Protein backbone atom coordinates (compact mmCIF):
# COMPACT_ATOMS: atom_id res chain seq x y z
CA UNK A 1 0.00 0.00 0.00
CA UNK A 2 2.72 2.21 0.79
CA UNK A 3 5.59 3.15 -1.47
CA UNK A 4 8.52 1.40 -0.07
CA UNK A 5 7.05 -1.98 -0.79
CA UNK A 6 4.17 -3.00 -3.46
CA UNK A 7 5.77 -5.88 -5.24
CA UNK A 8 8.65 -8.40 -5.50
CA UNK A 9 11.00 -7.34 -8.13
CA UNK A 10 14.01 -8.94 -9.39
CA UNK A 11 16.88 -8.27 -12.16
CA UNK A 12 14.81 -5.84 -13.89
CA UNK A 13 17.02 -2.55 -15.14
CA UNK A 14 15.22 0.54 -15.62
CA UNK A 15 16.99 3.77 -17.58
CA UNK A 16 15.87 6.82 -17.69
CA UNK A 17 16.70 10.78 -19.21
CA UNK A 18 16.28 13.92 -17.76
CA UNK A 19 13.84 15.73 -18.99
CA UNK A 20 16.11 18.85 -19.73
CA UNK A 21 17.89 17.26 -21.29
CA UNK A 22 15.51 15.56 -23.74
CA UNK A 23 12.69 17.07 -26.44
CA UNK A 24 9.48 17.06 -24.97
CA UNK A 25 7.66 16.54 -28.92
CA UNK A 26 10.47 14.19 -30.07
CA UNK A 27 8.89 13.26 -33.50
CA UNK A 28 5.17 14.04 -32.86
CA UNK A 29 4.08 14.12 -36.41
CA UNK A 30 6.79 11.04 -37.85
CA UNK A 31 5.83 9.02 -35.65
CA UNK A 32 2.90 10.50 -34.07
CA UNK A 33 0.14 10.27 -37.14
CA UNK A 34 1.26 6.19 -37.75
CA UNK A 35 0.42 5.83 -34.27
CA UNK A 36 -2.78 7.14 -33.91
CA UNK A 37 -4.07 5.79 -37.40
CA UNK A 38 -2.90 2.00 -35.85
CA UNK A 39 -4.85 2.71 -32.84
CA UNK A 40 -7.45 3.39 -35.12
CA UNK A 41 -7.12 0.63 -37.19
CA UNK A 42 -7.20 -1.75 -33.85
CA UNK A 43 -10.20 0.42 -32.12
CA UNK A 44 -12.48 0.68 -35.06
CA UNK A 45 -14.33 -2.11 -36.56
CA UNK A 46 -15.53 -2.33 -32.57
CA UNK A 47 -16.62 1.21 -31.91
CA UNK A 48 -17.77 2.88 -35.46
CA UNK A 49 -20.67 0.23 -36.60
CA UNK A 50 -22.97 0.49 -33.82
CA UNK A 51 -22.89 4.50 -33.87
CA UNK A 52 -23.61 3.76 -37.77
CA UNK A 53 -26.70 1.65 -36.84
CA UNK A 54 -27.90 4.73 -34.03
CA UNK A 55 -27.37 7.17 -37.26
CA UNK A 56 -29.54 5.02 -39.91
CA UNK A 57 -32.64 4.49 -37.21
CA UNK A 58 -32.34 8.23 -36.33
CA UNK A 59 -33.09 8.60 -39.93
CA UNK A 60 -35.52 6.25 -40.17
CA UNK A 61 -37.14 7.64 -37.14
CA UNK A 62 -37.10 11.40 -38.22
CA UNK A 63 -38.77 9.72 -41.49
CA UNK A 64 -41.28 7.86 -40.41
CA UNK A 65 -42.68 10.58 -37.97
CA UNK A 66 -42.54 12.94 -40.60
CA UNK A 67 -44.31 10.63 -42.93
CA UNK A 68 -47.36 10.18 -40.00
CA UNK A 69 -47.21 13.93 -40.44
CA UNK A 70 -47.81 14.14 -44.14
CA UNK A 71 -51.61 13.06 -45.11
CA UNK A 72 -53.09 10.30 -47.86
CA UNK A 73 -55.13 10.63 -50.48
CA UNK A 74 -57.69 7.94 -49.26
CA UNK A 75 -60.49 10.67 -48.99
CA UNK A 76 -61.42 10.89 -52.45
CA UNK A 77 -65.11 10.58 -53.10
CA UNK B 1 46.67 -15.06 -21.46
CA UNK B 2 44.07 -17.63 -21.17
CA UNK B 3 44.60 -18.66 -17.30
CA UNK B 4 44.13 -14.70 -16.56
CA UNK B 5 41.05 -14.48 -18.90
CA UNK B 6 39.39 -17.10 -16.82
CA UNK B 7 40.70 -15.07 -13.51
CA UNK B 8 39.17 -11.82 -15.11
CA UNK B 9 35.67 -13.90 -15.56
CA UNK B 10 35.97 -15.16 -11.88
CA UNK B 11 37.18 -11.68 -10.54
CA UNK B 12 34.02 -10.02 -12.93
CA UNK B 13 31.49 -12.47 -10.75
CA UNK B 14 33.06 -11.30 -7.95
CA UNK B 15 33.35 -7.86 -8.47
CA UNK B 16 29.32 -8.19 -9.73
CA UNK B 17 28.35 -9.36 -6.34
CA UNK B 18 30.04 -6.57 -4.43
CA UNK B 19 27.48 -4.19 -3.99
CA UNK B 20 29.04 -0.83 -4.21
CA UNK B 21 31.06 -0.99 -7.15
CA UNK B 22 28.47 -2.11 -8.62
CA UNK B 23 26.18 1.30 -8.51
CA UNK B 24 29.60 3.18 -8.80
CA UNK B 25 29.88 1.51 -12.43
CA UNK B 26 26.22 2.33 -12.85
CA UNK B 27 26.87 6.10 -12.27
CA UNK B 28 29.68 6.24 -14.17
CA UNK B 29 27.74 4.71 -17.41
CA UNK B 30 24.51 6.89 -16.30
CA UNK B 31 26.69 9.76 -16.13
CA UNK B 32 29.12 9.58 -19.17
CA UNK B 33 27.16 7.69 -21.48
CA UNK B 34 27.98 7.45 -25.23
CA UNK B 35 31.78 8.36 -24.24
CA UNK B 36 35.11 6.33 -23.17
CA UNK B 37 34.27 7.37 -19.48
CA UNK B 38 31.12 5.20 -19.02
CA UNK B 39 32.74 1.98 -19.74
CA UNK B 40 33.94 0.32 -16.70
CA UNK B 41 37.85 -0.20 -15.95
CA UNK B 42 37.03 -4.10 -16.12
CA UNK B 43 35.96 -4.08 -19.60
CA UNK B 44 32.61 -6.04 -20.26
CA UNK B 45 32.89 -9.86 -20.29
CA UNK B 46 32.21 -10.22 -24.52
CA UNK B 47 35.06 -7.84 -24.79
CA UNK B 48 37.44 -10.00 -22.28
CA UNK B 49 36.87 -13.56 -24.16
CA UNK B 50 37.35 -12.00 -27.35
CA UNK B 51 40.62 -9.92 -27.02
CA UNK B 52 43.50 -11.31 -27.86
CA UNK B 53 47.70 -10.90 -27.78
CA UNK B 54 47.53 -8.75 -30.81
CA UNK B 55 45.17 -5.97 -29.22
CA UNK B 56 47.62 -6.03 -26.18
CA UNK B 57 50.33 -5.36 -28.06
CA UNK B 58 48.38 -2.52 -29.47
CA UNK B 59 47.58 -1.29 -26.24
CA UNK B 60 51.51 -1.39 -25.61
CA UNK B 61 52.74 -0.06 -28.63
CA UNK B 62 49.71 3.02 -28.49
CA UNK B 63 49.33 3.68 -24.28
CA UNK B 64 52.56 3.22 -22.97
CA UNK B 65 54.58 6.01 -24.57
CA UNK B 66 57.36 7.86 -22.34
CA UNK B 67 56.08 11.03 -22.29
CA UNK B 68 53.11 10.12 -20.39
CA UNK B 69 54.82 8.03 -17.66
CA UNK B 70 55.88 9.03 -14.28
CA UNK B 71 58.92 7.53 -12.28
CA UNK B 72 58.01 8.46 -9.14
CA UNK B 73 59.82 7.72 -5.46
CA UNK B 74 59.30 8.64 -2.04
CA UNK B 75 61.54 8.05 1.15
CA UNK B 76 64.90 7.26 1.70
CA UNK B 77 66.08 7.87 -2.05
CA UNK B 78 68.07 10.44 -3.70
CA UNK B 79 66.84 12.33 -6.90
CA UNK B 80 70.37 11.79 -8.22
CA UNK B 81 70.82 8.53 -8.21
CA UNK B 82 67.16 7.88 -9.29
CA UNK B 83 67.91 9.72 -12.42
CA UNK B 84 70.97 8.50 -12.79
CA UNK B 85 69.06 4.44 -12.73
CA UNK B 86 66.32 6.02 -14.82
CA UNK B 87 68.83 6.91 -17.60
CA UNK B 88 69.74 3.43 -17.00
CA UNK B 89 66.79 1.56 -17.57
CA UNK B 90 63.99 4.06 -19.12
CA UNK B 91 65.94 6.13 -21.54
CA UNK B 92 64.26 3.30 -24.32
CA UNK B 93 61.32 4.34 -24.45
CA UNK B 94 59.77 4.65 -27.95
CA UNK B 95 57.84 8.10 -27.67
CA UNK B 96 57.31 7.80 -31.15
CA UNK B 97 54.39 6.44 -32.94
CA UNK B 98 53.75 3.69 -35.18
CA UNK B 99 52.32 6.01 -38.43
CA UNK B 100 51.62 8.74 -36.70
CA UNK B 101 48.43 7.23 -34.60
CA UNK B 102 48.67 10.16 -32.24
CA UNK B 103 45.59 9.68 -30.03
CA UNK B 104 43.84 12.97 -28.39
CA UNK B 105 41.48 13.76 -25.33
CA UNK B 106 38.42 14.34 -26.14
CA UNK B 107 35.44 16.30 -23.97
CA UNK B 108 32.86 13.08 -22.37
CA UNK B 109 29.52 14.84 -21.91
CA UNK B 110 27.63 15.34 -18.43
CA UNK B 111 24.24 13.43 -18.86
CA UNK B 112 21.48 13.88 -16.14
CA UNK B 113 19.69 10.34 -16.21
CA UNK B 114 19.07 7.33 -13.79
CA UNK B 115 19.74 3.53 -13.86
CA UNK B 116 17.89 1.23 -11.19
CA UNK B 117 18.62 -2.13 -10.88
CA UNK B 118 15.61 -3.43 -8.83
CA UNK B 119 16.21 -6.35 -6.96
CA UNK B 120 14.10 -7.05 -3.69
CA UNK B 121 15.71 -10.58 -2.84
CA UNK B 122 18.84 -8.29 -1.72
CA UNK B 123 18.95 -6.90 1.87
CA UNK B 124 20.24 -3.36 1.63
CA UNK B 125 19.28 -0.93 -1.37
CA UNK B 126 22.44 1.13 -2.26
CA UNK B 127 21.79 4.84 -4.41
CA UNK B 128 24.66 7.11 -5.58
CA UNK B 129 24.00 10.66 -6.54
CA UNK B 130 26.06 13.08 -8.04
CA UNK B 131 26.49 15.90 -10.46
CA UNK B 132 29.00 17.36 -13.15
CA UNK B 133 32.26 17.80 -11.41
CA UNK B 134 34.77 20.79 -11.64
CA UNK B 135 37.34 18.62 -13.47
CA UNK B 136 41.27 18.72 -12.01
CA UNK B 137 42.74 21.34 -13.32
CA UNK B 138 39.45 23.60 -11.79
CA UNK B 139 40.51 25.62 -7.99
CA UNK B 140 37.14 24.89 -6.99
CA UNK B 141 38.15 21.19 -6.02
CA UNK B 142 39.04 22.85 -2.64
CA UNK B 143 35.87 24.23 -2.12
CA UNK B 144 34.06 21.41 -3.08
CA UNK B 145 35.85 19.23 -0.90
CA UNK B 146 35.66 21.90 1.87
CA UNK B 147 31.99 21.58 0.79
CA UNK B 148 31.96 17.65 1.28
CA UNK B 149 33.70 17.95 4.46
CA UNK B 150 30.38 20.02 5.31
CA UNK B 151 28.29 17.30 4.44
CA UNK B 152 30.76 14.49 6.03
CA UNK B 153 30.19 10.88 6.65
CA UNK B 154 28.80 8.41 8.57
CA UNK B 155 29.30 4.80 9.43
CA UNK B 156 26.72 2.44 11.36
CA UNK B 157 29.33 1.89 13.63
CA UNK B 158 30.88 5.70 13.94
CA UNK B 159 31.04 5.88 17.54
CA UNK B 160 29.33 9.86 17.44
C1 LIG C 1 -22.60 -9.90 -32.77
C2 LIG C 1 -21.18 -10.04 -32.24
C3 LIG C 1 -20.18 -10.56 -33.26
C4 LIG C 1 -18.75 -10.60 -32.75
C5 LIG C 1 -17.75 -11.02 -33.82
C6 LIG C 1 -16.33 -10.79 -33.40
O1 LIG C 1 -15.73 -11.46 -32.60
O2 LIG C 1 -15.79 -9.75 -34.04
C7 LIG C 1 -14.43 -9.40 -33.71
C8 LIG C 1 -13.86 -8.57 -34.83
C9 LIG C 1 -12.45 -8.13 -34.52
O3 LIG C 1 -11.95 -7.31 -35.59
P1 LIG C 1 -10.71 -6.34 -35.32
O4 LIG C 1 -9.90 -6.97 -34.25
O5 LIG C 1 -11.20 -4.96 -35.13
O6 LIG C 1 -9.84 -6.40 -36.65
C10 LIG C 1 -8.99 -5.29 -37.00
C11 LIG C 1 -7.74 -5.79 -37.68
O7 LIG C 1 -6.77 -4.74 -37.71
C12 LIG C 1 -7.97 -6.30 -39.09
O8 LIG C 1 -8.73 -7.53 -39.04
P2 LIG C 1 -9.57 -7.99 -40.31
O9 LIG C 1 -9.17 -7.12 -41.44
O10 LIG C 1 -9.46 -9.46 -40.47
O11 LIG C 1 -11.07 -7.61 -39.95
C13 LIG C 1 -11.89 -6.95 -40.95
C14 LIG C 1 -13.34 -7.28 -40.70
C15 LIG C 1 -14.25 -6.83 -41.81
O12 LIG C 1 -14.23 -5.38 -41.89
C16 LIG C 1 -13.77 -4.84 -43.02
O13 LIG C 1 -13.34 -5.47 -43.94
C17 LIG C 1 -13.88 -3.34 -42.98
C18 LIG C 1 -15.12 -2.78 -43.66
C19 LIG C 1 -16.41 -2.99 -42.86
C20 LIG C 1 -17.16 -4.28 -43.16
O14 LIG C 1 -13.54 -8.69 -40.33
C21 LIG C 1 -13.29 -9.71 -41.17
O15 LIG C 1 -12.87 -9.58 -42.30
C22 LIG C 1 -13.60 -11.03 -40.53
C23 LIG C 1 -14.66 -10.92 -39.45
C24 LIG C 1 -14.98 -12.26 -38.79
C25 LIG C 1 -16.02 -12.18 -37.69
C26 LIG C 1 -16.32 -13.51 -37.03
O16 LIG C 1 -14.68 -7.36 -34.94
C27 LIG C 1 -15.56 -7.30 -35.95
O17 LIG C 1 -15.71 -8.18 -36.75
C28 LIG C 1 -16.31 -6.00 -35.95
C29 LIG C 1 -17.63 -6.06 -35.20
C30 LIG C 1 -18.64 -7.00 -35.84
C31 LIG C 1 -19.99 -7.05 -35.15
C32 LIG C 1 -20.78 -5.76 -35.20
C33 LIG C 1 -22.23 -5.92 -34.76
C34 LIG C 1 -23.08 -4.67 -34.90
C35 LIG C 1 -24.58 -4.93 -34.78
C36 LIG C 1 -25.45 -3.71 -35.03
C37 LIG C 1 -25.54 -2.75 -33.86
C38 LIG C 1 -26.44 -3.23 -32.73
C1 LIG D 1 -5.25 11.24 -51.64
C2 LIG D 1 -3.95 10.70 -51.07
C3 LIG D 1 -3.91 10.66 -49.56
C4 LIG D 1 -2.61 10.13 -48.98
C5 LIG D 1 -2.58 10.12 -47.46
C6 LIG D 1 -1.28 9.63 -46.85
C7 LIG D 1 -1.25 9.70 -45.33
C8 LIG D 1 0.07 9.26 -44.71
C9 LIG D 1 0.10 9.42 -43.20
C10 LIG D 1 1.41 9.02 -42.61
O1 LIG D 1 1.63 7.97 -42.05
O2 LIG D 1 2.33 9.97 -42.77
C11 LIG D 1 3.67 9.68 -42.30
C12 LIG D 1 4.51 10.92 -42.43
C13 LIG D 1 5.95 10.66 -42.10
O3 LIG D 1 6.04 9.59 -41.14
P1 LIG D 1 7.00 8.35 -41.43
O4 LIG D 1 6.35 7.45 -42.41
O5 LIG D 1 7.43 7.80 -40.12
O6 LIG D 1 8.28 9.02 -42.10
C14 LIG D 1 9.64 8.75 -41.69
C15 LIG D 1 10.21 10.05 -41.19
N1 LIG D 1 9.33 11.19 -41.55
O7 LIG D 1 3.99 11.92 -41.50
C16 LIG D 1 4.12 13.21 -41.84
O8 LIG D 1 4.67 13.59 -42.84
C17 LIG D 1 3.49 14.11 -40.81
C18 LIG D 1 2.90 15.38 -41.42
C19 LIG D 1 2.28 16.29 -40.39
C20 LIG D 1 1.70 17.58 -40.96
Amino acid sequence: REFGNLARIRHVISYSLSPFEQRAFPSYFSKGIPNVLRRTRERILRVAPPFVVVYLIYTWGNQEFEQSKRKNPAMYE
Amino acid sequence: IEKERDVILREMQENDASMQNVVFDYLHATAFQGTPLAQAVEGPSENVRRLSRTDLTDYLNRHYKAPRMVLAAAGGVEHQQLLDLAQKHLSSVSRVYEEDAVPGLTPCRFTGSEIRHRDDALPLAHVAIAVEGPGWANPDNVTLQVANAIIGHYDCTYGG
